[PDB]
Order: C-alpha cells, then sequence, then structure tokens
RNA sequence: AACGAGACUCUGGCAUGCUAACUAGUUACGCGACCCCCGAGCGGUCGGCGUCCCCCAACUUCUUAGAGGGACAAGUGGCGU
C-alpha cells in the first residue's frame, strides 16, 4: 500500500501555526495563520534549496487569527480573530475590502457558501451567526444553540441538502438547515469538549474529535451512527483526502491516516527527536491540508513551522 | 526581585483544579480564558496570576500526586492499589523452620509435626 | 481566625486595530496667486519653495480621549530535601 515521506519545510512565522488554505485555481500559492497577528501568502517552488518563501503578508487584525478560508474563484480570503471580528480580504493588493462586526467577545471558526455568497460563523459567545457578503448580519440562534463555546461550524459542500453542522464545549454535535433557519438533529456519544468537525466530498458523512482521542463517524442525510476510530492521545484536526476513501487526523505530536475500506491504519507520521528535560518533549501539530493534487500534505505545528509531505510507492 | 506567590493566588488555583480538571490543560492563553468565566476574580492582573499558577499545577499533575489536590481518575487508581493486587493467586504457605526452643514450647502446647529443625551458632555473635 | 505585608488607586512606556473632530491635522486636487530657472526640457502641461488662499474633496498616520487588548517567571537550558 502507498506510504508517505518528507518533502521539505517552511520557515517564515513567529508564533503556533492555526491554520492553512488552499484552492484548485493556484497550486504554486498557499494561505497561512498565526498567534503573531498575521496571516502569511506562499510562492512555493521546485528549487532544491528550500521549498517555499513568504510573498505577503496580511497585518490588521489586533490578537490571534483563529480561521482562514479562500474563495472558489482565488480572488479573495476570509479570517476571523480572538479580537471578536471577521475580515475579508484581496489577494491582489492585500487589503480588507469589507469588516464584520457583531459579536461581543472572541471568534473561534468561519466558512463561505458552497456558492460562496454566504458567510458563516462561531465564537466563545455561545452563538452562531449569518451574514451576506455586504456585511451586513442576517440571523441568530441564540436559545437552541450550545450550552457553552461554539468550537467549529461547516457547510455540506453538495446543493441538493443545503445545510451546515457544528460542535461545541456542550460535547454535542448539531445539524441545522439553511433556508428555514432551525435545528435539524443532535448527536450525542463524546465523553470530553469537541475541537473540531469535517465532511466529505460526496457530501454523504461527518466525522468529529477532541480530548478523548476518538474519532467518530456520522450520517448527514440518513440521520444515524457509524463506527468509532481510537485515534490516541487528542484529536486537533480532521480531512477527508479528496480522491482516496481516507480520513486523516493531527493527534498529539503525530499526524495519522486511516484507511476506511476494512478500517485500518495506513502509516504514523512523526518527527526526529530534539532530547528535552521535560514531558511534551516534541512540538504538538496544529493544522492539515492536503493539496488539489491529493499526492501532498501540509502540516502546522507549535514550533512555528509548517512541514510537507509527499506520498510514495 | 521575588516572584514568590502570595496565599490568595495558592489557594484560588487549588479550588479553580479541583472542580474544573477536564476544562484545563497546557495552554497559557486557554486556561487565562476558562478562569474568567468559571470564577468571579476583581482585576485582571489578579486573574494572570492564577491562570499562570494552574498552568504550573496541570505540568505537575501530569506527573504524580500533589497532596493538597484530589481528583476522580487518581482516587479510582488508588483504590485499585486498595482491595487486592495481581501478584499472587495463593498465601505465603505455612511450610517454615522451626528452632530447638519454639518447637519445645509448641510441644508443652499439644502441637508441631510439620516443620523442619536446625540449630545456631555455639557462642553469642559478637 | 483578625490587622499590617501584598492585592488596591493614580502615573510612564506599546496599538497604521475600534469610536470621530470647521475650538485638531494630513494628503490631494477643481484649482487660483507670488518667486526662481537650478530641471528631461522654455518664460510650459510637467520641476522647486509656502504657517500664500478657497473646497459644497478624501481621510485619521501625526494631536485630543473614551472602550477594550498586552506580561504570567508564560517558553527553552542549568541548579534546588
Amino acid at each position: 500500500t502507498e506510504q508517505m515521506t518528507l518533502r521539505g519545510t517552511l520557515k517564515g512565522h513567529n508564533g503556533w501555526v492555526t491554520q492553512i488554505a488552499t484552492t484548485p485555481q493556484f497550486p504554486d500559492m498557499i494561505l497561512s495563520a498565526s498567534r503573531d497577528k498575521t496571516i502569511i501568502m506562499w510562492k512555493l517552488t521546485r528549487d532544491e534549496t528550500n521549498y517555499g518563501i513568504p510573498q505577503r503578508a496580511l497585518r490588521g487584525h489586533s490578537h490571534f487569527v483563529s480561521d482562514v478560508v479562500i474563495s472558489s474563484d482565488g480572488q479573495f480570503a476570509l479570517s476571523g480573530s480572538w479580537d471578536g471580528t471577521l475580515r475579508l480580504w484581496d489577494l491582489t493588493t492585500g487589503t480588507t475590502t469589507r469588516r464584520f462586526v457583531g459579536h461581543t467577545k472572541d471568534v473561534l471558526s468561519v466558512a463561505f457558501s458552497s456558492d460562496n455568497r454566504q458567510i458563516v460563523s462561531g465564537s466563545r459567545d455561545k452563538t452562531i451567526k449569518l451574514w451576506n457578503t455586504l456585511g451586513v448580519c442576517k440571523y441568530t440562534v441564540q436559545d437552541e444553540s450550545h450550552s457553552e463555546w461554539v468550537s467549529c461550524v461547516r457547510f455540506s459542500p453538495n446543493s441538493s441538502n443545503p445545510i451546515i453542522v457544528s460542535c461545541g464545549w456542550d460535547k454535542l454535535v448539531k445539524v441545522w438547515n439553511l433556508a428555514n433557519c432551525k435545528l435539524k438533529t443532535n448527536h450525542i456519544g463524546h465523553t470530553g469538549y469537541l475541537n473540531t468537525v469535517t465532511v466529505s466530498p460526496d457530501g454523504s458523512l461527518c466525522a468529529s474529535g477532541g480530548k478523548d482521542g476518538q474519532a467518530m463517524l456520522w450520517d448527514l442525510n440518513e440521520g444515524k451512527h457509524l463506527y468509532t476510530l481510537d485515534g490516541g492521545d487528542i484529536i486537533n484536526a480532521l480531512c477527508f483526502s479528496p480522491n482516496r476513501y481516507w480520513l486523516c487526523a493531527a493527534t498529539g505530536p503525530s499526524i495519522k491516516i486511516w484507511d476506511l475500506e476494512g478500517k485500518i491504519i495506513v502509516d504514523e507520521l512523526k518527527q526526529e527527536v530534539i532530547s528535552t528535560s521535560s514531558k511534551a518533549e516534541p512540538p504538538q501539530c496544529t493544522s492539515l491540508a492536503w493539496s488539489a493534487d491529493g499526492q501532498t500534505l501540509f502540516a502546522g505545528y507549535t514550533d512555528n513551522l509548517v512541514r510537507v509531505w509527499q506520498v510514495t510507492i | 526581585m521575588g516572584r514568590v506567590r502570595t496565599k490568595t493566588v495558592k489557594k484560588a488555583a487549588r479550588v479553580i483544579i479541583e472542580k474544573y480538571y477536564t476544562r484545563l490543560g497546557n495552554d497559557f492563553h486557554t486556561n487565562k480564558r476558562v478562569c474568567e468565566e468559571i470564577a468571579i476574580i476583581p482585576s485582571k492582573k489578579l486573574r494572570n496570576k492564577i491562570a499562570g499558577y494552574v498552568t504550573h499545577l496541570m505540568k505537575r499533575i501530569q506527573r504524580g500526586p500533589v497532596r493538597g489536590i484530589s481528583i476522580k481518575l487518581q482516587e479510582e487508581e488508588r483504590e485499585r492499589r486498595d482491595n487486592y493486587v495481581p501478584e499472587v493467586s495463593a498465601l505465603d504457605q505455612e511450610i517454615i523452620e522451626v528452632d530447638p526452643d519454639t518447637k519445645e514450647m509448641l510441644k508443652l502446647l499439644d502441637f508441631g509435626s510439620l516443620s523442619n529443625l536446625q540449630v545456631t551458632q555455639p557462642t553469642v555473635g559478637m
């Protein structure tokens, strides 16, 4: 079966990498966020000396940047921050065209709609919130929301079932109808708080995880439970492959992949030892992205680096 | 210089960990946000000092016991050293040797018949 | 268990992020005016100098001052019953 190998590393940051984002429109570009308050745009290269260079940096947020996402045309990017404000960036000039305001705490995740005509967000303020791209808020979920911090929000990629999924510190996963503005279904099972939720590109399955170290699968349209996978110590991020039936997870200092035909671990990715006089000797992995080609993986870390892996035979 | 923490900081940090161990971790910037919603703290400068000692105590509790703090996860494995151990399926067996003056003490008590015997040294060890 | 200590109150150093100013400014131009040709090049569109003057132009970097943010011995290496 297929096996990963280390390609190279990217060095231009002064705090933990918080997220990475990519598109099929520009395969020599990637974009990433950090606790150093700024978003970096990278020029990738196939040169033997170093795999990429910081090309531009976006500087307008006043605390940490928590989430970042790119428009399907590759012209614009959207981001949230621990300063409680949400911003839309023109990637050609490196300037914000609009600013979104109306949360009263601290913003943990954001997404674009699959048509890119609507925006959604989640926060420590306990409210999910919906926005028009002209910067005006359109609905607020309030009493039916999570009882604790809203950790994540995501859209289904398909057009024929317009719904969103979410996870929170009250250890529930919830599913919501877009046009009707209402809750559809709870899912219950996890013992710890939740860090992440994700959906397969065919629009069929969820995955979710957090402190309990378990990845659990769920149906989007059949409304029911599927099998549980033990990850290890903790789950920081999850993603599906774009062209294989694989789930991938970032788990403490290591990254891991499951082949879902026959439910088996393909490989686990680890770091060369730097001897350290304390517990948690290695730095942890914080975020993942597969390239639009599917053949290469980007991963971010608490040691201010992005590490790149290829597939091999 | 002096960076020693006063009893107002050290007592509030212990009471937080007794009630909210499942919320906490190694990241100071996340602990600083948790301690602001589970407690009323009058000053920003006091909140930072409490979340600092909570972050120090979490890294100790990952290694072993701290005498002033208790949690279910550590009590139930104490309760597994309590009750019975995996060490052996039977007692240390009663087939043990007897000295001549213990043989004589048991003879006067109408007992014996199950022990081997040998004598000690010719004179008291010096 | 109580008072003193510490916390606490005022103050200094950071924010091209927020709120928004004819009793505070900048940039720019519809432009208008004086002086110099030193300037590719003319006595010019274009250059230089301005506490010289309008804006029914755009804006908040520099000034004012309200709200929040930020630092914890928090990170790494030694020494410590």
